[PDB]
């Protein structure tokens, strides 16, 4: 499985035996997960941080 | 003076040594920011009595 592996020294090959292929990339980026957590670093309100 | 002088071929390499990459794909994301403003209120005055 090319998706699961990486840095394979001898390489690998898979044959695409398929007709209709879909690619959902909404969850691929790590930055998207970071933004969903907090678009900007979280800051406690000054009234509470004191 | 009539002769064939030249030709061109539709020859291509077999990219089995993966010399050529072709086009590249990379995953990207853009961010848009929409802050919500306040607007002026409407007031109903009444006496305190």
């Amino acid at each position: 499985s090319i998706e699961d592996q990486g840095t394979t020294i001898h390489g690998d090959v898979e044959l695409v035996v398929e007709n209709e292929t879909s690619a959902d990339v909404s969850s691929v980026l790590a930055e998207v997960d970071q933004i969903e957590n907090n678009p900007v670093e979280e800051v406690l309100d000054a009234d509470d941080a004191v | 003076d009539l002769a064939v002088i030249g030709f061109e071929l539709d020859t291509r390499f077999t990219n089995t040594n993966r010399r050529q990459r072709g086009h590249l794909l990379q995953t990207r994301a853009l961010q848009f920011r929409h802050p919500i403003p306040m607007h002026a209120p409407v007031t109903l005055p009444m006496d305190t009595m």
